[PDB]
């Protein structure tokens, strides 16, 4: 009944940085391990100082030792603290192969000397990018190879997806088309996440136009807390993460969700507002608050499951589930009958210490499912195409090994993939 | 993770005088050996330069490369001189007469060994070789003649790992010697095949960005280079120091380079301001993205608006906001759409170190990469040409003997390589 | 009293492009063990023909809810039908090739024309195999029956000696290992395991002219310095070639170990001459560069290790240089690169230059390995349309 975190990558291992930081929150943990009475992310000592159950990879020192020299560095051991010599340095075909295959036998060993203390693992979540080459390669790598180690756990990415708009480097769409689509070989679940819209929750919900990169992951951070967190503690009708493997995703390869969270008040605007059930509800269906670039009214909706925080009451929300069905401008699929899958547990979310959100009683994490990611794949995928025309970038994955016949591969079969959300509404 | 630094040219070698005294200055360091810093990132990365032993000394990763005494003599003479110790000055007591027909092919030939044993005696004692800094000329011989045989030999030794070097582009304006087109075009022949990049940098621009848009009265060679220093030293700050987007110099191969022949660039520092005009100014993320396209600001005489961007590199400086940071990155990709190309969508990439350079609050590093920057070519190439003609002053090199055959082939070098940013400019 | 009598303009820039050969991977002691038992036989997916020389490889087309690769088939078709000038299969022999390929070439090649062959394909596949293959179980190999490389020089002591003429055998090889040259033709006597002298003098010896030489007479013609022709009087003295072919480097890896690693550019020159009717000497001199090429290795599928690691990149980036030259060509544009790669300084001579060549495609044959074959469709397909002007060899008074 135990969870794992894996943080691969500059972005991967900067986001658990304040998720572990609110999960500190959670038992009010000080940087020893003080807490009363609870392992899901745990093992303990025989102090009761507790320790994460955290994967970090680097093959930089350098992210490492701004963690384990600053703040928090007691909590996590040096059997997590797993380094490295040379980054990829954005590289997939070295972050799979070449550098990919230096730390990959000193990971998958802490793997055995944690894994084995899980008293019934349910899964675990994976932390990375899809531009960076530590991120995309040794992602690749590593999940082929969790497949043949646990074949029969949870598979979760929360991978952050590029911007069809802002972009930080070239081979960001260079990167994640050989990347995902073996990813789709194996992978359980994986998210997007698009700083483009986090930076309209930024401008219009935290009205902030000062971002750093804590601030746009503690908004991720606030929705990984209320995902599985609140799942060991006990609400209404508490769900977990085996209540999603053909029950949010009725297909083998469907499994792209859209997470929202609807409550994004700054301190200020706790009077200019009076929060209810049904207030939240219809803020989770703005095209404004989808958190990726995407406007849901030109796809469909093939499920929507809405998991609450705090006090709430379902004949409250029986009103709202009937309210936005009744409300809806939506195109509901036809093969989904009605099912919107309700998870209500008791916890509210927590206020992040020197954060920007307010204390609300009531958070809801949506995951729906659309097509409007379909355009939105296919958005980072012409950014792909041109590159290819020209073949430019092209010698430093040759140099290692990456065949002109992967890119046929990945493109056309991510292409064909783009073309399987459109098969959701056609038979009726 | 450790950069090895070489030397070389009656220039370079004084344009590397001036670049420790900068990263002395980076880290709070006594010419004497003593630590008087007081930034932990000052200490926690020594290792990317640094080298330790026994002895309270700052013992340097810098081999120093010459054939003349009195130049390296007088860095030993001045002060940041006796930081060094005297187990790197290899040097010979000859005269090279500012020839590459000669650092490269007789003199030098009598110090190669003196030089890579003490590579070796560095490289063998590095723990993670990832730079081989090279500063040199290409107008004069010691520059040009003996960079080149290095890189033919210590790409031998290390296939795998950075080949930089800071070339000094020739200016037509203001030089005293003859055959300063020679210099250049035949370490062309060996800076194409043999380097994994190379900057472009002019002093022809130079002398217009002190004098005006600096408000400085005489160009000086302290301070033509001192401009050079900084922004030498702003290339790999993130590899050195902590950011939010760490890019490797090994990334900013990557990302610049989308074909591997078009590897020259073209540095450009933010605050480029007089003195008298920071009280006329406030200092912003679109303060420092407008000398992106500003002309004058390119320290190699390149217009920028003449050709257009193949890749440009955003190098930050300061505590910054992303938003605010991407979306004025954005703003000059939507103004200046005209001037990029289309198979690169993300025309301009970034990179943020958290740390600014003591002295600064905001600062960043322009690097781009422009179609224009073949334009200092067409000048050295032409007159080349006019050096073939009359073949004057052949008699200065026809004793050593270099054939016509690699005459003809380095402009036939120069022919390839000018004109294929013209395929990708328009 | 008079009609028009319209008239209509020609191009002599050249129409005598290329030729493109794909005999591909097969009959062997061991891949006809594992091929035709278990999986399908010597064209699986693909459907050899070779009179109309079409081609079409699939994979099982079924209801992928993520569309794999090759699901573009229908009801019944065959789908990619690459159509070629000549596809050899395995049943394709040493002879076979020899009389449609290189004999009839080596009858026209005597006179003045220039050619270039070189190999393209997956790493393991039998570049090797054609060109250097093996001599044949004789008490007496009397130059028979192998690779490229022998049964040309069992021509080249028959159609010299047929045609009765002062000719001049000459033949340099040179290995192009991670770009550089290295002639084993030389005496080798400081490659070998020898010891110095105490006083040393020469521990090292850099001394052959490697460069370039642009003439610039016409364009795309290659020169180098230094070259060590041979002359051989019969086909005893083709073991010096065999020597070169023993010390060229080879890998051992989980694709192949009798892949060779490195590769070489080994030209031919036959200096004949003999004097025409008119009273003129007649230097024809035919050129048939036989570049051995080493395998696109999938270096994440041998595993190779870090002394392997940067050998198959380079020789992965020089297969990637030489599709930089490919689509160059065909879109026509202004100043194609040869420059990046000395390989490609070496093919300027017949891609985008003068004279004939022709194109081996090696490609597997397995299931597995069909993308893999789509990367040498990449450029296969794009291989026809590549200008050339064909031209002889004389001598003027
Ligand atoms: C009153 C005062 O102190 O003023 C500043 C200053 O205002 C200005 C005018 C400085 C000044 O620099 C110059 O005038 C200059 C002239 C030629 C070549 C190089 C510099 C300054 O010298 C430069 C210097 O800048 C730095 O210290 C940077 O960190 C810089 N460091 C050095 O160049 C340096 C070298 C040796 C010893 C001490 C400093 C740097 C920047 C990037 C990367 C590495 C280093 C400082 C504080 C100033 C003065 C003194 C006027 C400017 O330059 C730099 C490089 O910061 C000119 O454009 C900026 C704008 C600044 O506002
Ligand atoms: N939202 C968010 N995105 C980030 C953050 N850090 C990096 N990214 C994204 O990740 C991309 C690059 O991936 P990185 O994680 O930085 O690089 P990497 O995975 O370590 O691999 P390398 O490129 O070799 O360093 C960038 O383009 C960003 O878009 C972060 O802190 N927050
Ligand atoms: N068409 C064919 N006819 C006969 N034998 C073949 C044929 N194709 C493959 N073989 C055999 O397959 C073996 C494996 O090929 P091999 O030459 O070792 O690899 P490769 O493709 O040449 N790699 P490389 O040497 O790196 O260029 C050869 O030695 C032949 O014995
Ligand atoms: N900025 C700068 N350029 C210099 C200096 N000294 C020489 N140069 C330039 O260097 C070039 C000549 O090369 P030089 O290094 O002097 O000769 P070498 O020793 O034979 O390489 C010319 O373009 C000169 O303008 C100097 O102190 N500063
Ligand atoms: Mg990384
Ligand atoms: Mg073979």
């Amino acid at each position: 009944r135990e969870c794992i975190s894996i943080h691969v990558g500059q972005a991967g291992v900067q986001i658990g940085n304040a998720c572990w930081e609110l999960y500190c929150l959670e038992h009010g943990i000080q940087p020893d391990g003080q807490m009363p009475s609870f392992n899901t992310f745990f093992s303990e000592t025989g102090a009761g100082k507790h320790v994460p159950r955290a994967v970090f990879v680097d093959l930089e020192p350098t992210v490492i030792d701004e963690v384990r020299t600053g703040t928090y560095r007691q909590l996590f051991h040096p059997e997590q603290l797993i380094t490295g010599k040379e980054d990829a340095a954005n590289n997939y075909a070295r972050g799979h192969y070449t550098i990919g295959k230096e730390i990959i036998d000193l990971v998958l060993d802490r793997i055995r000397k944690l894994a084995d203390q899980c008293t019934g693992l349910q899964g675990f979540s994976v932390f990375h990018s899809f531009g960076g080459g530590t991120g995309s390669g040794f992602t690749s790598l590593l999940m082929e190879r969790l497949s043949v180690d646990y074949g029969k756990k949870s598979k979760l990415e929360f991978s952050i997806y590029p911007a069809p708009q802002v972009s930080t480097a070239v081979v960001e769409p260079y990167n994640s088309i050989l990347t995902t689509h073996t990813t789709l070989e194996h992978s359980d679940c994986a998210f997007m996440v698009d700083n483009e819209a986090i930076y309209d929750i930024c401008r219009r919900n935290l009205d902030i136009e000062r971002p750093t990169y804590t601030n746009l992951n503690r908004l991720i951070g606030q929705i990984v807390s209320s995902i599985t967190a609140s799942l060991r503690f006990d609400g209404a009708l508490n769900v977990d993460l085996t209540e999603f493997q053909t029950n949010l995703v009725p297909y083998p390869r469907g499994h792209f969700p859209l997470a929202t969270y609807a409550p994004v008040i700054s301190a200020e605007k706790a009077y200019h507002e009076q929060l209810s059930v049904a207030e939240i509800t219809n803020a989770c269906f703005e095209p404004a608050n989808q958190m990726v670039k995407c406007d849901p009214r030109h796809g469909k909706y093939m499920a929507c499951c809405l998991l609450y925080r705090g006090d709430v009451v379902p004949k409250d929300v029986n009103a709202a589930i009937a309210t936005i069905k009744t409300k809806r401008t939506i195109q509901f699929v036809d093969w989904c009958p009605t099912g919107f899958k309700v998870g209500i547990n008791y916890e509210p979310p927590t206020v992040v210490p020197g954060g920007d959100l307010a204390k609300v009683q009531r958070a809801v994490c949506m995951l729906s499912n659309t097509t409007a990611i379909a355009e939105a794949w296919a958005r980072l995928d012409h950014k792909f195409d041109l590159m290819y025309a020209k073949r430019a970038f092209v010698h430093w994955y040759v140099g290692e090994g990456m065949e002109e016949g992967e890119f046929s591969e990945a493109r056309e079969d991510m292409a064909a993939l783009e073309k399987d959300y459109e098969e959701v509404g056609v038979d009726s | 993770r450790e950069i090895v630094h070489i030397q070389a040219g009656q220039c370079g070698n004084q344009i590397g005088a001036k670049f420790w005294e900068v990263i002395s200055d980076e880290h709070g360091i006594d010419p004497t050996g003593s630590y008087h810093g007081d930034s932990d990132l000052q200490l926690e990365r020594i290792n990317v330069y640094y080298n330790e032993a026994a002895g309270n000394k700052y013992v340097p990763r810098a081999i120093l490369v010459d054939l003349e005494p009195g130049t390296m003599d007088s860095v030993r003479s001045g002060p940041f001189g006796q930081i060094f110790r005297p187990d790197n000055f290899v040097f010979g007591q000859s005269g090279a007469g500012n020839n590459w027909a000669k650092g490269h092919y007789t003199e030098g030939a009598e110090l190669v060994d003196s030089v890579l044993d003490v590579v070796r005696k560095e490289s063998e004692s590095c723990d993670c070789l990832q730079g081989f800094q090279l500063t040199h000329s290409l107008g004069g011989g010691t520059g040009s003649g003996m960079g080149t045989l290095l890189i033919s030999k210590i790409r031998e030794e290390y296939p795998d790992r950075i080949m930089n070097t800071f070339s000094v582009v020739p200016s037509p304006k203001v030089s005293d010697t003859v055959v300063e087109p020679y210099n250049a075009t035949l370490s062309v022949h060996q800076l194409v095949e043999n380097t994994d990049e190379t900057y472009c940098i002019d002093n022809e621009a130079l002398y217009d960005i002190c004098f005006r848009t600096l408000k400085l009265t005489t160009p000086t060679y302290g301070d033509l280079n001192h401009l050079v220093s900084a922004t030498m030293s702003g290339v790999t700050t993130c590899l050195r120091f902590p950011g939010q987007l760490n890019a490797d110099l090994r990334k900013l191969a990557v990302n610049m380079v989308p074909f591997p022949r078009l590897h020259f660039f073209m540095p450009g520092f933010a605050p480029l301001t007089s003195r008298g005009s920071q009280q006329y100014r406030a200092l912003t993320v679109p303060e420092l993205t407008q000398q992106m396209f500003d002309a004058k600001n390119m320290m190699a005489a390149c217009d920028p608006r003449h050709g257009r961007y193949l890749t440009v590199a955003a190098v930050f400086r300061g505590r910054m906001s992303m938003k605010e940071v991407d979306e004025q990155m954005l703003n000059v990709q939507n103004k200046n759409s005209s001037y990029f190309v289309e198979w690169i969508p993300n025309n301009v990439k970034t990179a943020v170190c958290d740390i600014p350079p003591r002295g600064l609050k905001m600062s960043a590093t322009f690097i781009g990469n422009s179609t224009a920057i073949q334009e200092l070519f067409k000048r050295i190439s032409e007159q080349f040409t006019a050096m073939f003609r009359r073949k004057a002053f052949l008699h200065w090199y026809t004793g050593e003997g270099m054939d016509e055959m690699e005459f003809t082939e380095a402009e036939s070098n120069m022919n390839d390589l000018v004109s294929e940013y013209q395929q990708y400019q328009d | 009293n008079n009609s028009n009598e319209l008239d209509r303009k020609r191009s002599d820039a050249g129409e005598s492009n290329i030729q493109v050969v794909v005999r591909v991977r097969g009959q062997a002691p061991n891949e006809p063990k594992r091929t035709a038992p278990g999986i399908l036989t010597t064209s699986g997916p693909r459907c050899q023909q070779i009179d109309v020389a079409i081609e079409a490889p699939q994979v099982s087309s079924s209801s992928a809810i993520a569309s794999t690769s090759n699901l573009v088939q229908e009801s019944a078709t065959r789908q990619k039908s690459y159509h070629f000038d000549q596809v050899f299969g395995p049943e394709a022999d040493q002879g076979m090739v020899y009389q449609d390929v290189v004999g009839p070439i080596l009858e026209e090649v005597m006179s003045g024309y220039n050619c270039t062959i070189f190999a393209y394909g997956q790493t393991g596949t039998g570049k090797t195999h054609t060109m250097e293959g093996d001599l044949t179980s004789q008490m007496g190999t009397y130059s028979s029956e192998a690779g490229i490389i022998p049964r040309s020089l069992y021509r080249l002591f028959h159609t010299l000696e047929l045609s009765k003429e002062d000719y001049s055998v000459k033949a340099t090889f040179i290995e192009l290992y991670n770009e550089e040259l290295r002639d084993l033709l030389s005496i080798d006597s400081s490659t070998s395991s020898a010891e110095p002298s105490s006083s040393a003098t020469a521990t090292k010896e850099p001394q052959h002219a490697l460069r370039m030489y642009d003439d610039a007479r016409g364009k795309g013609v290659v020169i180098q310095g230094l070259e060590e022709v041979a002359l051989k009087d019969a086909a005893h003295g083709l073991s010096v070639l065999r020597r070169g072919s023993q010390k060229r480097q080879i890998a051992a890896t989980n694709c192949n170990e009798q892949s060779s690693r490195s590769h070489s550019v080994f030209t031919m020159t036959v200096f004949i001459k003999d004097k025409g009717s008119r009273g003129e000497d007649v230097l024809k001199i035919g050129k048939l560069n036989l570049v051995d090429l080493a395998g696109s290795e999938n270096i994440g599928r041998s595993g190779a290790e870090n002394k392997r690691a940067r050998e198959a990149g380079m020789i992965n980036q020089s297969l990637l240089t030489l599709g930089r030259v490919i689509n160059a060509l065909v879109e026509k544009n202004s100043h194609i690169p040869y420059r990046e790669s000395k390989l490609t300084r070496l093919l300027q001579e017949s891609l985008g230059g003068r004279t004939k060549t022709c194109i081996i495609a090696t490609v597997s044959q397995e299931r597995a390995n069909i993308e893999e074959t789509l990367s040498t469709l990449d450029y296969a397909l794009r291989a026809k349309s590549i200008k050339n002007r064909p031209e002889l060899n004389t001598r003027m008074t």
